[PDB]
RNA sequence: GGAUUUUUGGAGCAGGGAGAUGGAAUAGGAGCUUGCUCCGUCCACUCCACGCAUCGACCUGGUAUUGCAGUACCUCCAGGAACGGUGC
């Protein structure tokens, strides 16, 4: 079984694809997800429709939007 | 340290708040509380594609406010 | 007895039987019509019954006027520029006034939302082709004095007064 | 300070969250400040979709409406205390 | 109290709040992706668990369609963005 | 008079039998992520496995697999198998 | 009553705080304060610090 | 604590309300049972969903996170809240 | 923390309107004080006249707009 | 006391095509005023899928009721649509 808190414990460091609620995605290493579960992603490629448009690198992606964060 | 007292330490200073309903209200807000609860006093508010409406007593909500703009000659260290 | 702002501030403003925001003047006898702006647009109906009002004019700029009650009046003639101050005013309770002439309602055509009126017991009501001139010169009104306007009477009102 | 209690009992035009309005004499309040409007007027927009027709704002009779905190945004003071 | 305030200090230091940690240590100019797609740039002054960001030297940009989108951009000297509108908090921008 | 059909009980049953299901969205009937839930938690946030988000309008699906749907956007999961 | 400012006093102060805010929203620089605003806006035909060929002319007109 | 608008909706329980939810849904009918979570189980309601065709149905249940507004009986103008 | 008054609506056939314009008819059996539901034989009809029954679904109170019960229970 | 039922928000986005149809008294850039030509914001009519279906009043006729009640909206036909907003 994979509870999502251990899922973030195991996926922190791996390439997270974070798709937001507007569809804003970031493909980059996820750094941390705390008790507020607002994620932190570094070396991010900002994917719109699944095609990275920018490279924001280090950033803190607030949890209020990220639709999913998966290992790519 | 949340921004509660950073927002609440304010009374009747010419500031410019942005309500998340695409509108802005500038003026001397009456008083703020801990949960971003601020009223308006003699405030000039511009809405989305609308007129410079005037409010004598308007009660601005907290999460329906999108941002704040403080005075320019205020020390944020001494404010927050 | 001058019409003043005390007889405005002591007035009643509420949601009356017709779900309209009415300001009422019980026992006013005001022969001077002006200075209603501080009505504050929280009102749509303006009733001034029991008034010595000699003329139908002198009203300020409101956007949401719904009913005008000039009931139990003493009007001699009517002023013209009521339309820019009443954009969408529709009901006019204007009986018991000294309206006679076919030109006593010539400013009525400027009412865009006019739907109903009552001008009974006036020397102008009793005349022939009076409802003809009514349903002609108020083309928008579909009912006046407790009876709807009709296609035949409207055709007759068009034919006459040419 | 529970500030609203000083301006209550007199008529204010509040907003909705969808651009409309609610004009009434504020009766009582709560923690979340969801409002209680007495003999409320609901002045909303009517979709013009045209430049050759005007833009009107029609208000229906709501009476005593208990408007949720999802509707209370900003409420100007426009009426005398009834 | 003391231990809880230190715990919030650590949540700002070695958590996902490390973005605002750098923003308050080195004063890095921060991109603020707002929920209305309004891009804000400026140096940060204060931070909170709720991602409430105090800002300085603030510039606001938004693409308005009059079409062909025009990137309108203006200045607010100081700024305050409580954690409601901010969608993403970018520590280092390309500019 | 009645007993629990608990939501966490349904989530645990899904994640324990590896029950594949399509998960809807909040504010949008557009996408549904079909997959087997890898686990559950306190606040109903579930982790995924073999999940693909398929649209009702586009009729196409982008693969996420080990997805992590946020707990507020979750609308309802319909058991596929 | 309707045409007097409080910072004005019916002829003691002026209405220029919004003017300073608009100068800021036009310039986009933190090196402009009340001193520079007065030294720029006092001159009649003194050298412009902000463009009379850009929207600075309209802002000065307002 | 307990909010006085919610207490007025309790005083309007049993009897008919006219509520409007997130989707413009206008349900005009007897609002029977409700909670401080604004989750009101009601009955005998003409629910229109803002489309114009209101249907007269029984045992509806409207939450409050969707609640745009709710008209409650005017006779509660003498409710202990305002006085 | 308050539980709802859902014990009467338990074991009832309910046509509920969920967000996105969805219409789901189903059986309430037992719920969570957050109104977190599990609906038996839940048939959620799409915008069109096409519908499907999915049996066991943990539905949202964030997405459920309202609900109606077709019986007097 | 920002993780599903009220205020650290799921908001914001733009209005279907086209025709040697018209307009910008005062506002467009280029061909270095005017004359002429092009292009990126609407409306008015005409063409298509009058954007459709639904319904709530609504305008006209005809059509029934004479009926003591504290009110979502109440007879019915037909339309032409002046309106509100839903599903795509």
């Amino acid at each position: 079984p994979l509870n999502p808190k251990p899922f973030l414990n195991g996926l922190t460091g791996k390439p997270v694809m974070v798709k937001l609620k507007w569809g804003m995605e970031y493909k980059g290493y996820l750094v941390s997800v705390d008790g507020y579960m607002n994620m932190q992603l570094a070396n991010t490629e900002e994917y719109i429709d699944g095609a990275l448009s920018g490279h924001l690198g280090e950033v803190l992606i607030r949890c209020n939007n990220v639709l999913y964060i998966r290992g790519v | 340290m949340k921004l509660v007292r950073f927002l609440m330490k304010l009374s009747h200073e010419t500031v410019t708040i942005e309500l998340k309903n695409g509108t802005q209200v500038h003026g001397t807000i009456t008083g703020v509380d801990v949960s971003m609860n601020t009223h308006l006093k003699a405030v000039k508010m511009t809405l989305k594609n609308r007129e410079p409406v005037q409010l004598e007593t308007l009660s601005i909500r907290g999460n329906n406010i999108r941002y704040f703009i403080l005075p320019d000659s205020l020390p944020l260290d001494t404010l927050l | 007895v001058k019409l003043t702002a005390e007889l405005i501030e002591q007035a009643a403003q509420y949601t009356n039987a017709v779900r309209d925001r009415e300001l009422d003047l019980r026992g006013y006898k005001i022969p001077v019509i002006e200075n209603l702006g501080a009505t504050l647009d929280q009102f749509d109906a303006i009733d001034f019954s029991d008034n010595e009002i000699r003329k139908l004019d002198g009203f300020p700029l409101l956007r949401r006027l719904k009913t005008l009650l000039v009931n139990n009046n003493r009007i001699c003639r009517i002023g013209e520029g009521l339309d820019q101050a009443l954009p969408c005013l529709t009901e006019l309770i204007l009986t018991n006034n000294s309206l006679v002439e076919l030109g006593d309602l010539d400013p009525l055509a400027s009412l865009k939302s006019l739907t109903y009126l009552s001008i009974l017991r006036n020397p102008v009501t009793n005349k022939k082709h009076y409802r003809l001139y009514v349903i002609y010169k108020v083309p928008q009104v579909r009912v006046l004095d407790f009876q709807k306007v009709k296609l035949k009477e409207r055709q007759e009102a068009e034919k006459m007064f040419k | 300070s529970s500030k609203m209690l000083q301006h209550i009992d007199y008529r204010m035009r509040c907003i909705l969250q969808d651009g409309r309005i609610f004009i009434g004499t504020f009766k009582a309040f709560d923690k979340h400040m969801n409002l209680i409007l007495c003999d409320c007027d609901e002045f909303r927009k009517i979709k013009p979709k045209n430049s050759k027709q005007a833009e009107r704002e029609e208000k229906r009779v709501l009476g005593l409406v208990l408007l949720r905190g999802e509707n209370l945004v900003s409420m100007t003071v426009e009426g005398p205390p009834p | 109290p003391e231990e809880l305030q230190k715990r919030e200090e650590e949540e700002f230091n070695t958590g996902p709040l490390s973005v605002l940690t750098q923003s308050v240590k080195n004063n890095t100019q921060v991109l603020i992706n707002c929920r209305n797609n309004k891009k804000l740039l400026g140096r940060v002054k204060a931070f909170d668990r709720h991602c409430n960001m105090v800002l300085e030297n603030v510039k606001e940009m938004w693409t308005e369609v009059p079409s062909k989108p025009v990137n309108k951009d203006r200045y607010i000297s100081k700024m305050f963005l409580r954690g409601d509108s901010v969608i993403v908090v970018l520590r280092n921008p390309l500019i | 008079q009645k007993v629990m059909v608990q939501p966490i009980n349904l989530i645990f049953r899904y994640l324990q039998n590896r029950s594949r299901i399509q998960v809807w969205l909040y504010e949008q009937v557009n996408m549904r992520i079909e997959g087997c839930i890898i686990g559950f938690d306190e606040y109903m946030n579930l982790v995924l496995d073999d999940a693909e988000e398929i649209h009702s309008k586009t009729k196409s699906r982008k693969q996420l697999g080990r997805i992590m749907l946020k707990g507020d956007n979750i609308t309802l999961l319909q058991s596929v198998s | 009553l309707v045409e007097f400012t409080d910072e004005e006093g019916y002829g003691r102060y002026l209405d220029l705080h919004d003017c300073y805010l608009k100068y800021i929203n036009l310039k986009a620089s933190e090196k402009l304060d009340y001193i520079t605003y007065l030294s720029i806006f006092d001159q009649l035909f003194d050298i412009p610090k902000e463009r009379k060929n850009a929207e600075y002319k309209r802002y000065l007109e307002m | 604590s307990i909010g006085v608008p919610i207490k007025v909706l309790h005083e309007a329980e049993g009897h008919i309300v006219t509520c409007e939810t997130n989707t413009g849904e206008v349900y005009r009918g007897k609002l029977i049972e409700a909670e401080d979570n604004m989750n009101c189980q009601m009955s005998n309601i003409t629910v229109t969903y803002r489309d114009g065709r209101v249907a007269q149905l029984e045992q509806v249940y409207i939450r409050g996170s969707k609640i745009r507004f709710l008209i409650l009986p005017d006779m509660l103008k003498n409710a202990p809240m305002l006085k | 923390a308050h539980p709802p008054e859902l014990k009467k609506f338990m074991d009832k056939k309910l046509s509920l309107k969920l967000n996105g314009g969805r219409h789901v008819q189903g059986i309430l059996r037992g719920f969570d004080p957050f109104m977190n539901l599990v609906i038996d034989e839940c048939v959620e009809m799409a915008t069109s006249g096409q519908q499907n029954n999915i049996g066991m679904v943990v539905i949202r109170g964030n997405s459920i707009i309202m609900l109606e019960a077709l019986e007097r229970v």
